């Protein structure tokens, strides 16, 4: 049971870029001291993403989903708490529905009538207040039920001072979804453009649902009334590519160096190695794409007589 | 509810004749329908039987010989032969089954005394 | 308990193991009777949605629930698929269904008059009138009540006791498969000549207690030469370095 | 098939007097079993339904019991308009079989 | 040559060929891996399923261990499914090894009585006894011929 809140403030959205987020464990191996070549679904170097920012002023639009996504949130108040993934949300094809409760973390995968704006947080104007659960009309066909432990929050709202900053990175492939975590703390610099430097994705999730993905919307915590602090998440897409992977002593990715960015990088991925000497090195010929393409046939216009020789007397 | 007998006349040997056991009212597709065999001097015989579901069940003794189909609107039984080998001169007796589980129901059909043989009405 | 002939009781098995020695645990030695698949390759050949489902009927009616066959039960009461996979299970229930005093919770539908297709569940409990006669009543001549009972005295003979039967069935639809049985688990060997086999890993070695630090959870090991030479022991967590001999 | 038998086929003595007709089956069969009454040139007629009811008009009289292939009934009383012939019939068991035939005649 | 004979499941039609799993093709009769022959099969519905049921055919179910190729084991004893002792019972996890078939006419395509005979031949070692129907001709030396 939802109304239609509406009073939507919208701005263009933020353009950034990420320098080096994005790059998660692909396998389960144990490999020390190594540098090894993969091809997989990744976050490009240097791309652009976008910024949400929530204040008053609220964001949260249904967006694409296609070959993964890359979600990242800075916050200390800690109210992001959501995901809702489908292709109709109309009560007509079942849908997927992430969502952290108090000591829970739990997963829905059933047909949702989901509301035009979820939403849990406007009560008592600044009060925050996770009610009307109900967001779907009814639960007909559920699959999937699934309960496990929580992620790590902060009790209450402090507005600002963002200190704690999670990536998330979903991604569909043969049926499974596989969800990867990581969290850092403190974040004493401006949350702006995203933080500098690296940090691998550890695995969390594999899950066998099997169904259809093709967009996703966040979910973000007397319907109207909202006066507390600030937030931002971030947005990017993953194109398939290849990578070159440092393991460390302790089998932990400590630097990725991009195949298909700059030719330095190109020829850093061919040669295996994080170096390059004095030379000259071949590295790909190129070729030109097709332009477009034609067909020629004949003018015939008669059928055939398979009629009498399949039909005769 | 009562039935219509349908037949008569004399046949010879390899020869089928188009069997007809009408209703005054009930269904006929969608009900139990079946013929038996009476034979002078002899017992009876059952020849075959149609549920409702369209599931033809009769005797081995006439296998692949006998086809039977009830009619649409008409309200009647229809049943041809192959390749008779002059054994069923006989009498046929139409009805439905007498009873599924427990019930009431128990009418009754009169049936044509057919007879097949070489020579012919003399 | 088990549910009457009208209403085959739905029962959607998912996301579990395979296990089938107790079924014949359950009745003296019989015969399955099984259709889809070899009876000794059930434990194997795991699939997704196990489709369950269990129901009471007569003797009789066990050997005419096969596939192609019609009657009554199986025309007017629950039919199955041509290409149907999977296969029925029948026990003799004579001294748990039977009731000495004549139990009739038991009913079957006899009377719908519309061929079922496969795998439907119809629940006609109004009264169907017959002869061109407008019934719409209760008790009337030409107005028969489609649903009658079972009679399970335990006097009779093998063909009219009640059988229990769980007609197991399994769909593949592309799916990433949920149900699936292991078994076998084996002593560990060390330090002789061992053929291993670690979730799905074959190979020949020797296996011994080895010192690396693995992470929480990474669970195989690689070498340069791109072979596996350090294995995480499923059961209890530790690792083992595996060596030529 | 079941072997459809009864012995005593012609009970042409009794008049008015007890009657043991009864049939056997070859396989043990339960109360799904009727008879029918036929009189010379016209079609048969029901008493018994699954061997335990009786027919809407006929004599209270009659009354059948039988079970374990074994099934019985007795007509004490001779009326003279049930002068015909009575046939046993199991169903409810493909093939549908009949018995053979049994006589019974007055003097 | 050799000639071995029986009849199986139509199902199971497929368990005969080499190296192949199952309860026929591992407890009953296994082909070696390196097989060399032939195999047939036809369809007997008639010949050899009787219309009440035939239980003359019976095939093992339960066996502690596989067979040795073209190994035949006629042994009939109560097989252990667990640690209890089985002294010669019908009871808890003891059960008969073998079971039989009830073969009718009314049953499936896939459910009635194929017939295999299985024929076993070695070539090009020994001197040969039976072979094809070829008349022989005459012998020629020094002359170069087509033999
Ligand atoms: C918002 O209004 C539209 C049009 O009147 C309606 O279809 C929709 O259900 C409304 N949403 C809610 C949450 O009431
Ligand atoms: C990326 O974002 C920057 C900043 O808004 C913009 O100038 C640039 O055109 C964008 N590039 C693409 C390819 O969207
Ligand atoms: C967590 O789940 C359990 C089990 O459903 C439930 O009893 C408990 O109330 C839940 N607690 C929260 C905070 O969601
Ligand atoms: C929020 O406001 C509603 C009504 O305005 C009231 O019932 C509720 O108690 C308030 N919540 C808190 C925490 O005060
Ligand atoms: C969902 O995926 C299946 C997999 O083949 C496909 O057949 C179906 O058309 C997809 N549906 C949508 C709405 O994308
Ligand atoms: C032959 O005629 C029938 C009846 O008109 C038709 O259904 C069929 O398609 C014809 N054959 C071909 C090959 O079109």
């Amino acid at each position: 049971q939802c109304v239609n809140l509406t009073t939507r403030t919208q701005l263009p959205p933020a353009y950034t870029n990420s320098f080096t987020r994005g790059v998660y464990y692909p396998d389960k191996v144990f490999r020390s001291s190594v540098l090894h070549s993969t091809q997989d679904l990744f976050l490009p170097f240097f791309s652009n993403v976008t910024w949400f920012h929530v204040i008053k002023r609220f964001d949260n639009p249904v967006l694409p989903f296609n070959d993964g996504v890359y979600f990242a949130s800075i916050e200390k108040s800690n109210i992001i708490r959501g995901w809702i993934f489908g292709t109709t949300l109309d009560s007509k094809t079942q849908s997927l529905l992430i969502v952290n409760n108090a000591t829970n973390v739990v997963i829905k995968v059933c047909e949702f009538q989901f509301c035009n704006d979820p939403f849990l947080d406007h009560k008592n104007n600044k009060s925050w207040m996770e009610s009307e659960f109900r967001v779907y009309s009814s639960a007909n066909n559920c699959t999937f039920e699934y309960v496990s432990q929580p992620f790590l929050m902060d009790l209450e709202g402090k507005q600002g001072n963002f200190k704690n900053l999670r990536e998330f990175v979903f991604k569909n492939i043969d049926g499974y979804f596989k969800i990867y975590s990581k969290h850092t703390p403190i974040i004493v610099r401006e949350p702006e453009d995203l933080p500098q430097g690296f940090s691998a994705l550890e695995p969390l999730v594999d899950l066998p649902i099997g169904i259809n993905i093709t967009r996703f919307q966040t979910l973000l915590a007397s319907s109207s009334g909202w006066t507390a602090g600030a937030a931002a998440y971030y947005v990017g897409y993953l194109q398939p590519r290849t990578f070159l992977l440092k393991y460390n002593e302790n089998g932990t990715i400590t630097d990725a160096v991009d195949c298909a960015l700059d030719p330095l990088s190109e020829t850093k991925c061919t040669l295996k190695s994080f170096t390059v000497e004095k030379g000259i090195y071949q590295t790909s010929n190129f070729r030109v794409q097709p332009t477009e393409s034609i067909v020629r046939f004949p003018n015939i216009t008669n059928l055939c007589p398979f009629d009498e020789v399949f039909n005769a007397t | 509810v009562q039935l219509v007998e349908s037949g008569g006349g004399l046949v010879q040997p390899g020869g089928s004749l188009r069997l007809s056991c009408a209703a005054s009212g009930i269904i006929v597709s969608s009900n139990y329908m079946s013929w038996v065999r009476q034979g002078p001097g002899k017992g009876l015989e059952w020849v075959s039987v149609i549920y409702s579901g369209g599931s033809t069940y009769y005797a081995d003794s006439v296998k692949a010989r006998f086809t039977i189909s009830r009619d649409n609107s008409k309200n009647t039984l229809y049943l041809q032969m192959n390749s008779l080998r002059a054994e069923d001169t006989a009498v046929y007796y139409c009805a439905r089954e007498v009873v599924g589980s427990n019930s009431n129901m128990d009418v009754w059909g009169q049936g044509t005394t057919v007879t097949v043989s070489s020579a012919s009405t003399k | 308990r088990f549910a009457s002939v009208y209403a085959w009781n739905r029962k959607r098995i998912s996301n579990c193991v395979a296990d089938y020695s107790v079924l014949y645990n359950l009745a003296p030695f019989f015969t399955f009777k099984c259709y889809g698949v070899s009876p000794t390759k059930l434990n194997d050949l795991c699939f997704t949605n196990v489709y369950a489902d269990s129901f009471v009927i007569r003797g009789d009616e066990v050997r005419q629930i096969a596939p192609g066959q019609t009657g009554n039960i199986a025309d007017y009461n629950y039919k199955l698929p041509d290409d149907f996979t999977g296969c029925v299970i029948a026990w003799n229930s004579n001294k748990l269904d039977s009731k000495v005093s004549g139990n009739y919770n038991y009913l079957y539908r006899l009377f719908r008059k519309s061929n079922l297709k496969p795998f439907e569940r119809d629940i006609s409990t109004e009264i169907y009138q017959a002869g061109n006669k407008p019934c719409n009543g209760v008790a009337g001549f030409n107005c028969y009540f489609p649903l009658r009972s079972y009679s399970f005295r335990p006097t009779y003979g093998v063909g009219h006791q009640p059988y229990r039967v769980v007609v197991l069935s399994f769909e593949l639809l592309h799916a990433p498969a949920t149900v699936c049985g292991p078994k076998k688990s084996t002593n560990l060997v060390k330090n002789k000549c061992v053929n291993f086999n670690f979730n799905g890993l074959k190979g020949t070695g020797v296996l011994t207690e080895s010192n690396k630090k693995f992470l929480p959870f990474q669970q195989f090991g690689r070498d340069i030469a791109d072979t596996t030479d350090a294995v995480r022991d499923p059961q209890t967590l530790e690792i083992l370095d595996i060596t030529p001999c | 098939d079941i072997q459809m038998t009864q012995s005593p086929s012609s009970l042409s003595a009794s008049v008015g007097d007890r009657v043991t007709i009864t049939c056997q089956a070859s396989q043990d069969i339960n109360i799904y079993l009727n008879w029918y009454q036929q009189k010379p040139g016209k079609a048969p007629k029901l008493l018994i339904y699954d061997a335990s009811n009786l027919e809407t008009g006929v004599p209270s009289r009659f009354s059948g019991s039988g079970s374990g292939t074994d099934f019985t009934f007795t007509i004490n009383s001779l009326q003279p308009e049930d002068i015909a012939t009575y046939y046993c019939q199991q169903y409810d068991n493909l093939p549908r079989t009949f018995g053979q035939g049994t006589k019974v005649e007055i003097k």
